[PDB]
């Protein structure tokens, strides 16, 4: 029963549209797009990135302590 | 002028003014079931002819 004439109630709202053949498919692309994708990067960088930094530090400590527990023996190797 | 109109003249003048043309649309509510402009524009060109 979810068809287009039966969805919700709406009053006093006007929309304006242009034909696709009357406009250019590529407007401002590097004038608007490059400043837009940079503040989107700034808005999410403090939430996503600090977990993946802690994975990097655990990975380096885990592969380096694996080798000098195994056959890397400078000075604890006496009688 | 009316007497020189026949069926092939009507087919020629209607194809010049209607066929692959962008229309202008106006609507006043309740118009939630008025189709999208892409579906209206694609209704101007036919499938089998």
């Amino acid at each position: 029963g979810r068809e287009f004439g039966h969805l919700t109630r709406m009053r006093h709202v006007i929309t304006y549209s242009l034909s696709p053949f009357e406009q250019r498919a590529f407007p401002h692309y590097f004038t608007k797009g490059i400043p837009n994708v940079l503040r989107r990067t700034r808005a999410c960088i403090l939430r996503v990135a600090p977990p993946f930094v802690v994975f990097y530090l655990v990975y380096t400590w885990g592969t380096q302590e694996f080798e000098k527990s195994k056959r890397k023996n400078p000075a604890a190797y006496e009688n | 002028r009316i007497a020189e109109v026949d069926a092939s003249v009507v087919r020629e003048v209607c194809s010049k003014y209607f066929y692959d043309q962008c229309p202008a649309v106006a609507g006043l509510g309740p118009i939630e079931q008025l189709p999208d402009y892409n579906r209206i524009r694609s209704g101007m060109f036919w499938l089998r002819f």
